[PDB]
């Protein structure tokens, strides 16, 4: 079996920055995609960014350009986030996709944007 | 003394040998149009996955959070979340550009994509067994009586193809089209140089290229002025069934007549093409006792061109030529969705460009030769369309640009091919010869779909193979002879002759 757990939840006030990052086991992250997602409160999933395997490009929402940061590692086999002037709307439960339209998606961490 | 001492003493110039020719050769027009019309037909819109009708789009943040994204921003156009799992709710398609199409209809996406085109593949298939087929029916039966049945099937076959219930319905249609479409095709040029002089079968097959290329330029309006494709099909087909019903008027070919053994009806055919033409009193002194006495010197296949080695080089060569150039020709026309530009002004520009390149391998070949003719056009069209391939969607003008070169470098090659394997062959199978050629050209045209239906392994890799192919070919065909100095073998002894003199 796959496991995608994740980790890096916490409360921080607006404009810090966090540390999210996915736990891929099974798998090269180098040779599959990567993908975000988001699913704020009174809201619904919202597509964020997304890197091909072995650095092929990276692109961005129109919320994500700017503003946050994502990378990837193959000592660990992780794919990790980084993000920078949070804003309140940026409250949501972010869930970590290995493939388009994959049947491997993780738990999800839970952060929160505090004005 | 010869059929063509009959034909000047009848005419040449007069109103029938222009009425019966315009007459059968106006439907070119439409054989290019139906030859193309899957382009348009059958175009792809985009189109994403359903979200099935019990969830609700406004209480779900709209459509995008049950459609995956790919790199180009648009919404996947096969899988889809499962709050994944591929399409069972069916699919979504835009009218912005396209009212409905085979692939809008009948679903032709993700799984099962195959389908729009193994049509054309089928329709190909059609198209070589009614070539074979029917040639040999016209050996046997006629000529005006085949033509006019080809008429009526083409009719039949197209409006049944617009309305069609289910798919294999359209294939099967599509397959019937091309059965009669080869036919037809061949039989308007076989009987328009049958009932012409010697000196004018250049003039009847540069009539029958400007008339192809009149008939891409009004495919390109029509397909402007009708978008939806059960109108296109039916609005295409239906003039066939105008000059099925206005083409009972034609008159057999006499030279076929002649050469059944039999004479009277000849006599009658040659007597009422004097009445048609007006000039009786030359045309009151034929009778019985002249056609026998102008026409007995010319009274007097596969396995023998297989088995001279000679012959069976030739064959293999030329039916190599024939095979890549057709089978890159298709290919070539056959894709135009995904060039940026409107189909359109794209087969607007392909349409033109036939002419200038026909003027630019005439030159070629009225003033230095045919062989470097064909290789240069060969590789210019292989070079071109596999930088076509090699450059991507980012850009436009230059990819198009590239593909109106690649299609004109096509139009010159196969006029180039025509000349030489009609100045190359022996007389004594020459004809079995282009016959050969055309069946290989067929099977190029049936597998080029065939090779296009594999691009879910690579996003351009069919034409990576369209442009592979007529580099081996022109890299093949270096050791065949040029015939710039008319040589024009009768057997096979002036071969061996010739290539060891040469
Ligand atoms: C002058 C042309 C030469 N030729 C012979 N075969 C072909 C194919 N398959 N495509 C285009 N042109 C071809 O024939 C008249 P047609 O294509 O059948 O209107
Ligand atoms: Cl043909």
């Amino acid at each position: 079996q796959v496991q995608l757990v994740e980790s890096g939840g916490g409360l921080v006030q607006a404009g810090g920055s966090l540390r999210l990052s996915c736990a891929a086991s099974g798998f090269p992250v180098k040779t599959e995609w990567m993908e975000w997602y988001r699913q704020a409160p009174g809201k619904e999933r919202e597509w964020v960014a997304a890197i091909w395997s072995y650095g092929s490009g990276t692109r961005y929402a129109d919320s994500v350009k700017g503003r946050f940061t994502i990378s990837r590692d193959n000592a660990k086999n992780t794919v990790y986030l980084q993000m920078n002037s949070l804003k309140p709307e940026d409250t949501a439960v972010y869930y970590c996709l290995v493939r388009v339209g994959s049947w491997y998606h993780g738990q999800g961490t839970q952060v929160t944007v505090s004005a | 003394m010869a059929f063509n001492d009959l034909l000047k003493q009848v005419g040449g110039v007069g109103r029938f040998q222009l009425i019966q020719v315009t007459m059968v050769v106006a439907p070119l027009l439409l054989m290019a149009s139906h030859n193309t019309l899957q382009n348009f037909t059958a175009a792809i819109p985009p189109h994403h996955c359903r979200p099935p009708a019990n969830a609700n789009l406004s209480k779900d943040g709209g459509l995008e959070a049950w459609l995956p994204l790919d790199k180009q921003g648009q919404p996947e156009s096969c899988l889809r979340f499962t709050s994944t799992e591929p399409c069972i709710d069916g699919w979504v398609y835009d009218n912005s550009t396209f009212p409905s199409t085979i692939v809008t209809e009948w679903n032709l996406v993700c799984s099962h994509r195959a389908f729009r085109q193994l049509a054309q593949s089928l329709y190909m298939v059609g198209v070589l067994l009614g070539a074979m087929v029917f040639g040999y029916l016209a050996d046997r039966l006629g000529r005006r009586k085949v033509l006019i049945l080809n008429y009526l099937q083409t009719a039949v076959s197209g409006t049944c193809a617009a309305y069609a219930p289910n798919y294999t319905v359209y294939c099967v249609f599509r397959l019937l089209s091309g059965m009669s479409l080869a036919s037809i095709a061949i039989n308007c040029m076989t009987l328009n140089v049958e009932w012409m002089p010697i000196h004018t079968r250049a003039y009847v097959g540069t009539l029958i290229g400007y008339v192809y290329s009149l008939g891409q330029f009004l495919l390109a309006g029509i397909a402007y002025a009708v978008p939806h494709w059960r109108h296109l099909q039916l609005v295409v087909s239906v003039p066939f069934f105008i000059a099925f019903i206005y083409s009972w008027f034609f008159i057999e070919s006499a030279r076929w007549y002649s050469s059944s053994g039999r004479l009277d009806l000849t006599l009658r055919a040659l007597q009422r093409v004097a009445r048609i033409n007006g000039k009786q009193e030359e045309g009151a002194k034929l009778s019985i006792e002249v056609l026998r006495t102008s026409l007995q010197k010319e009274l007097t296949s596969a396995m023998e061109l297989l088995r001279c080695p000679t012959l069976r080089h030739l064959f293999l060569c030329l039916s190599m030529l024939w095979f890549a150039t057709s089978f890159a020709y298709y290919g070539l026309v056959m894709d135009l969705q995904g060039f940026g530009v409107s189909m359109y002004l794209i087969q607007v520009i392909f349409g033109a460009v036939d002419l200038p390149a026909k003027f630019v391998c005439f030159l070629v070949i009225n003033s230095m030769g045919r062989r470097p003719a064909q290789m240069a056009s060969l590789l210019l069209a292989g070079i071109c369309i596999l930088v076509n391939g090699i450059i991507p969607k980012s850009h436009t003008i230059i990819r198009t640009s590239l593909a109106v070169l690649g299609k004109g470098c096509l139009a010159s090659s196969f006029n180039c091919i025509f000349l030489y394997t009609g100045e190359l062959y022996p007389t004594v199978i020459r004809q079995t010869g282009l016959g050969m050629g055309s069946t290989m050209a067929r099977v190029g045209s049936i597998v080029s779909p065939l090779v296009s239906m594999t691009a879910e392994f690579y996003p351009s890799m069919p034409l990576f193979i369209f442009g592979a192919v007529p580099v081996v070919a022109s890299a093949v065909t270096a050791l065949l002879p040029e015939t710039l100095g008319q040589p024009l073998p009768d057997t096979v002894q002036d071969l061996k002759s010739r290539s060891r003199g040469k």
